[PDB]
């Protein structure tokens, strides 16, 4: 009944195991994974941009006194700068301004373009893979979507594959991770309210939703110039341009241990960690009886392709007898190799022919045909390439 | 041959076509084009070729104050100057043969050309071929203005240059332009206009076919029976970002102007430091200059040389030999440096 | 878009030939443009007068002929009587569609 | 050396023979999938013909 | 500091949209995968930015702005290596037999 | 109250009117404006990439 | 919202601010003022205040 | 993809093979799209070394 089984965690190594029933004739279950999305889940802190310094300018009371107020900004600087005559070119009211104050209010606010300025600052949530199953189960050939952890029940179409237990403890991304949108940046920022004088989210966001903030930009204005009554405003060098010049690289590019990444579902672009597992249960589509199934024997493996090798390879014909012809297992009887194909036809007494790929030296692969295995060759002297894609090592 | 200008230039007058690059982040379809580069006369004889007719009239010839530039929407015949070749610069404006205008110009990758006399109010179309030469010479300078030397190097020809270069077109004109189209129903009510406009179409021998007059096309429409001006009268360029649609494999030729030939140039003649010449030793005092190739090369020895392409005041150290030093920099003499007492 | 100013109405008599023509958005009525008349009855359907002010419309009653005359674009309808109680129309077939006003009430 | 550029052939029957012309630089692609939309119409009849 | 707060609220321009950009792919060079090492000889181009990582492993992360030709240090071993060069999809860094 | 468009992107700030904006009226700014390109290569493919 | 332009050109009648560069280093309320730049590109179509 | 890519012993010769690698692309979406993008220059390898 329920098949429990490992597989790999890279993509594209087509599993096929001939399930068979204890004189229950075997049925060569195999699947093969696609785009497994790892979703790391988590809590996001500050998402504003370094946003624009709104600044009073400075209310040079000529003839008077000054009253600078609260800032209620979180930029408030209030300049005050008494004995301020700014005779500009126009002059100002009170010619002698030395009982005339150049005092302003300021405060630094966030972008209003900050809906593309901005990241998530990820604290580490959980996180779990993203299945396609290609599944041939018998001749039932689909894919089925999936959460990639050891709790989903797998149902396709009559066949329980839960997706196997958490085989590859990876993350791509860190316990801290500046998501400034297209780029989870593996960036420990500071606290909502953390700042650092003009770091990376200096411009403090408290939420993204949300108005206020820390901030931590250096606002520092100036008593103003000789004659223009000058705004003597500075603030810090801005954080969303300082933190767009530390505008880092593709992470998944770096994310080793064959990371690749995701966007905005931050999910795992090809993860390639550990591998699947999968528990089939599988329903009883392939039971045939003892006078069932096609009645194959006489399995005379050979390797009849020379085995060095690359993708597949090892040329198995495997010339065998039947009471008619059939759809025989390929299911492996040599766990070391990758036997290309699983449920391979067969007009009686006939060559079943593939291609299995693995590293045998003085050792060749038995191989499990439809009711057995047999016992093909392998080479003494290694293969001749260079370079390749990928394949079934 | 293509040894005549005015018929071989105003055959297949200019066709303003599809240039990548017109506005801010799209192209359209430019007036002015910039085909290919012809740049072997050593002194930066860029000759662009482009879809407009470089230095000619719109009637033909040689008019001074007309660049012939045409659309099938018509011939933007205007002034001279609306070209600019802005190649990182402005225009370096040294002439302009057949289909192509013939620059010596300052140093810059994103070169443009730029159209506003008649063709538009103004039209720029880049390309990234930057005009930095590295003459001839050791010297790190380009020196016309003083006689440092007469380098001898490509002239890159501004005679009538008539039969070195061939403008061709073969697939003559393939492109898609199709603004006859008129206001129908069913048998489409079209007039005369927009280019050398034939119908593809549904129905019709002008419905899907051959416009050339008023019409009222039956068996296809407006909506989904179409129509195009063919590139015709010329074997136009190749046109590039263009179609083999105009399936007509066939030849037209024509001249390109002023292939280069041998001639001398300005150059930045050798300047020395004072050599520190001693009775066991040598220096020399380079002061800096433009970045010359100094090659205090092994006279006669072995010749693992010092070079240099370099704009400092250093220390050429003049290791002297019994068999002397090679010291030769910057597009000046050599120096036979024999090393006794 | 762009409205033929529209005269009073196309006043016919029995045989009075109403060029009901509207002043065309940019000249003359045209075929290009599109600019000409119809005389539209009621019940829904609006009947094609002169189409493109150089021709009658395609069918319709013994009245209707295209002209483009003065600055308008409209139709003629000479053969017109009181049982076409509707819009006189001067409007565009302007080659991004068949569009007319109202027009005057003819 | 240089290099001419031949115009991408209006793909009209859908496909067509692309024939190598026997240069060292001589080398066709007929870009299928060819539904070029220029603003004239295709001389490909269909999108994908 | 004009002490008369009056003020006048208009609009402003430009609502950002993701623009497609003719973006930098060109043609990679020979791609020298030793029979026991792996590299990649390329061209030069506008200033490039070709990657490196542990592909499979661990990650040795690498780029580069690129200014002229070079022969870049593949990872050569069936454990694989990670490229990415300006532009284009990856190389998974697999010597054969 | 803006003027929106591309520029060589770079450090020198400067904006003229002409026709009585000026005999020359260029105020300007250290304008500090950098390219930041999108992509590895560091061109601008203008009119094909 | 701001989808007419009447109104908000209607009010301003505008003032030159005080600039410490226009010419050589001449400075003065010019008529043209530059208030500030914004980065509104992926490449920088830079929008100035 | 180095100097020597147009190799002709006839070096005014018609009879003469290449070395090059004339990249052609499939073509861009609705206007014509050459994707032409050969190898860099031999020439510019031999002269610009």
């Amino acid at each position: 009944y329920e098949h429990t089984a490992t597989i790999p965690n890279v993509v594209g190594f087509p599993y096929k195991a001939h399930i068979e029933r204890n004189g229950f004739s075997p049925m060569t279950l195999q699947l093969e994974v696609v785009e497994t999305s790892w979703e790391p889940t988590l809590n996001l802190e500050y998402i504003t941009c370094e946003y624009k310094t709104v600044v009073p300018s400075p209310f040079i009371k000529c003839c008077g006194t000054s009253e600078c107020s609260s800032k209620e900004q979180p930029d408030y600087q209030c300049k005050v700068y008494t004995g301020v005559y700014p005779f500009m070119w126009g002059g100002a009211y009170c010619f002698c301004d030395s009982e005339n104050t150049q005092l302003s209010e300021a405060y630094v606010d966030r972008s209003d373009v900050c809906k593309h300025d901005h990241a998530s600052a990820y604290k580490a949530h959980t996180a779990s893979l993203k299945a396609t199953i290609r599944i041939s189960y018998g001749t039932i050939n689909q894919t089925t979507e999936a959460f990639v952890n050891g709790e989903h029940a797998v149902n396709v179409g009559g066949s329980k594959f839960i997706f196997g237990p958490i085989s590859t403890a990876w993350s791509p991304f860190d316990n801290k991770i500046v998501v400034y949108k297209d780029d989870v940046y593996n960036q420990d920022f500071p606290p909502y309210g953390s700042g650092q004088p003009g770091r990376f989210g200096d411009i403090q966001s408290r939420t993204v939703e949300s108005k206020d903030l820390y901030a931590n930009t250096a606002l520092k204005l100036s008593r103003p110039s000789p004659g223009v009554v000058h705004v003597p405003y500075t603030p810090t060098p801005s954080g969303f341009k300082y933190w767009l010049k530390e505008k880092g690289s593709s992470l998944n590019t770096k994310a080793p241990f064959g990371c690749k990444i995701k966007t905005n579902p931050v999910r795992a672009m090809d993860c390639a960690v550990g591998s699947i597992p999968v528990s089939m249960d599988i329903p009883d589509s392939a039971f045939t009886r003892v006078v069932d199934a096609p009645a194959v024997t006489d399995l005379s493996c050979q390797v009849v392709v020379c085995t060095h090798s690359s993708d597949f390879g090892g040329v198995a014909t495997l010339s065998y007898k039947t009471d008619k012809p059939g759809k025989c297992a390929v299911h492996s009887h040599s766990n070391v190799a990758t036997l290309q194909e699983a449920t391979v036809d067969v007009k009686e007494d006939g060559k079943v022919t593939v291609h299995f790929s693995t590293a045998s030296a003085s050792p060749a692969f038995k191989v499990s045909v439809c009711d057995a295995k047999t016992t093909c060759t392998a080479a003494c002297e290694p293969p001749k390439d260079h370079i390749v894609p990928y394949g079934a090592s | 041959s293509v040894t005549e200008h005015f018929n071989v230039y105003k055959a297949t007058r200019p066709y303003l076509a599809y240039c990548a690059d017109c506005g801010d982040g799209y192209f359209c379809y430019s007036p002015v084009a910039i085909e290919k580069i012809r740049d072997e006369a050593p002194d930066g004889m860029l000759k662009i070729q482009v879809s407009a007719q470089i230095g000619l009239d719109k009637a033909g010839t040689h008019a001074h104050t007309k660049i012939r530039y045409m659309a099938g929407h018509d011939v933007q015949e205007s002034k001279r100057d609306s070209l600019r070749v802005y190649t990182s610069a402005a225009c370096s404006i040294h002439g302009t043969m057949g289909h192509f205008i013939v620059a010596h110009c300052p140093p810059g990758d994103y070169l443009k050309v730029s159209f506003e006399d008649a063709d538009s109010h103004v039209k720029a179309c880049k390309v990234q071929y930057k005009h930095d030469p590295l003459p001839v010479g050791r010297e790190k300078f380009v020196v016309r203005p003083h006689f440092g030397v007469e380098l001898p190097c490509t002239s890159y020809q501004l005679t009538t240059a008539p039969t070195d270069e061939e403008i061709d077109m073969h697939t003559p004109p393939d492109i898609p332009d199709r603004t006859l189209l008129s206001q129908t129903a069913g048998n489409v009510k079209i007039t005369a206009g927009g280019r050398t406009i034939r119908y593809n179409c549904t129905c019709g021998r002008d419905n899907v076919g051959t416009t050339s007059t008023d019409k009222t096309i039956n068996t296809c429409k407006i909506d989904q029976c179409h129509a195009a001006v063919t590139s015709h009268d010329k074997w136009q360029f190749t046109s590039p970002f263009v179609p083999r649609a105009d399936q007509t494999a066939r030849r037209g030729k024509v001249h390109v102007p002023f292939p280069l030939t041998n001639v001398t140039c300005r150059v930045p003649l050798a300047r020395a430091p004072d050599v520190t010449y001693g009775k066991k030793e040598v220096t020399l005092r380079l002061h800096p200059d433009h970045p010359t190739l100094f090659s205090y090369r092994s006279l006669g020895a072995e010749p693992h040389p010092y070079e240099e392409w370099v704009d400092k005041f250093s220390e050429r150290i003049i290791p002297v030999t019994e068999e002397g030093i090679e010291y030769q920099w910057g597009n000046n003499p050599p120096v036979r440096l024999w090393a006794q007492l | 878009q762009a409205v033929v100013t529209q005269e009073s109405a196309l006043t016919t008599s029995p045989g009075e030939t109403v060029t009901l023509t509207c002043r065309s958005n940019i000249g003359a009525v045209t075929s290009s443009n599109c600019a000409n008349w119809v005389q539209e009855k009621p019940d829904h359907f609006f009947t094609g007068l002169i189409g493109d002010t150089n021709n009658r419309r395609s069918g319709v009653p013994a009245r209707f002929s295209g002209s483009l005359i003065g600055d308008k674009a409209a139709l003629t309808i000479t053969g017109a009587q009181t049982e076409d109680e509707a819009i006189y129309f001067c409007a565009l077939w302007y080659n991004n569609l068949w569009v007319f006003g109202g027009g005057t009430k003819l």
